[PDB]
């Protein structure tokens, strides 16, 4: 069946003075975003990002637009709690986050779960993969999790994740069978660029494969390198594939030393180039 | 809150071709707080038609955000991207280069 | 399907 992800990127941000916070939630299948919310509309409603969502009927994104909705005034609740346990100076704009999702592998037996929050930009609380305890980040995060044990909330998550998550994941893919599902092999090549009177910069190149990862790596006669390698992070085309390059400095008239190598779920074999 | 800086990106869908219609993008990430001011430039000037995709992050947490527009290279045109952010003490401008 | 958070921090 091979793996497969639900994930959800949920953020606030507090804007005191300046109205309500800003509430944007967006859904990915695996590297695909497929739908959001964002509060800065005048009627701000789930809506689909993803074409094969178009044709969800009016009952999914009114339930949907209800859950966020929801979890919009959570959200503000949050950041005003969170500013108390951590006595912070009022005014000034916080963020509160949330991420959360499922994994499956070859079955449509949850293989991970997650649910997790962050203030501020770092960890805050979080279900551990046990689905049955919480790891709090500090003595503020752990005021939350005996609320949160007491209330018996990891049972409501577990639920969740191995039920309707799974569920509409495997709903999701079907929809978009077409595009999710599709593996595209990278496309490698490699530049030359004198860079002075001694030395030149070779840079390897992946484009237009799916999904993101991949592993792109110079090497110096079977070796990894033992000096500098430029690897920029992978980066999206917009087309819904993805780009990646790694560049050394060689010296001149030792470029066929190296050899840059290419590995990615699309190639049946591992790519190795040589200028 | 520790303010992480943008790191930045710019670069062409396609291979760039003189000429030939393309798409530049300005790949911005892993930045903190979310707040952020991304414009693109042809010669020094603010290009009107700016498409955002909605901003996410990523699993440390961290914001990330694409900024694109047509474009078509040339010889003697040039291209850029420039990004206000409350990590930075002054607005960050990177050029397109077609080697990168 | 997105889930709302069950209880207050």
């Amino acid at each position: 069946m091979g793996p497969h992800s639900l994930r959800y990127f949920v953020t606030a941000v507090s804007r005191p003075g300046l109205g309500e916070p800003r509430f944007i939630a967006v859904g990915y299948v695996d590297d695909t975003q497929f739908v959001r919310f964002d509060s800065d509309a005048d009627n701000p409603r789930f809506e689909p990002r993803a074409p094969w969502m178009e044709q969800e009927g009016p009952e999914y994104w009114e339930e949907q637009t209800q859950r966020a909705k929801s979890d919009e005034q959570w959200f503000r609740v949050s950041l005003r709690t969170a500013q108390r346990y951590y006595n912070q100076s009022k005014g000034g704009s916080h963020t509160f986050q949330r991420m959360f999702g499922c994994d499956v592998g070859s079955d449509w037996r949850l293989l991970r779960g997650y649910q997790q929050f962050a203030y501020d930009g770092r960890d805050y609380i979080a279900l551990n993969e046990d689905l049955k305890t919480w790891t709090a980040a500090d003595t503020a995060a752990l005021i939350t999790r005996r609320k949160w044990e007491q209330a018996g909330d990891a049972e409501y998550y577990r639920a969740y994740l191995e039920g309707e998550c799974v569920e509409w994941l495997r709903r999701y893919l079907e929809l978009g069978n077409e595009t999710l599902l599709r593996t595209d092999s990278p496309k490698a090549h490699v530049t030359y660029h004198p860079r002075s009177q001694v030395d030149v910069t070779l840079r390897c190149w992946a484009l237009g494969f799916y999904p993101a990862d991949i592993t792109l790596t110079w090497q110096l006669n079977g070796e990894d390198l033992t000096q500098d390698m430029e690897l920029v992070e992978t980066r999206p085309a917009g087309d819904g594939t993805f780009q990646k390059w790694a560049a050394v400095v060689v010296p001149l008239g030792k470029e066929q030393n190296y050899t840059c190598h290419v590995h990615h779920k699309g190639l049946p074999e591992p790519l190795t180039l040589r200028w | 809150m520790i303010q992480k800086t943008p790191q930045i990106q710019v670069y062409s869908r396609h291979p760039p071709e003189n000429g030939k219609p393309n798409i530049l993008n300005c790949y911005v990430t892993q930045f903190h707080p979310p707040h952020i001011e991304i414009q693109m430039l042809k010669n020094g000037k603010k290009i009107p038609k700016v498409e955002m995709s909605d901003m996410s992050f990523s699993k440390d947490w961290s914001f990330y955000i694409l900024a694109h527009t047509e474009f078509t290279p040339t010889e003697t045109d040039t291209y850029a991207c420039r990004v206000k952010h409350d990590s930075m003490a002054e607005p960050k401008t990177v050029y397109w280069d077609r080697d990168m | 399907k997105y889930l709302q958070v069950a209880s207050h921090v």
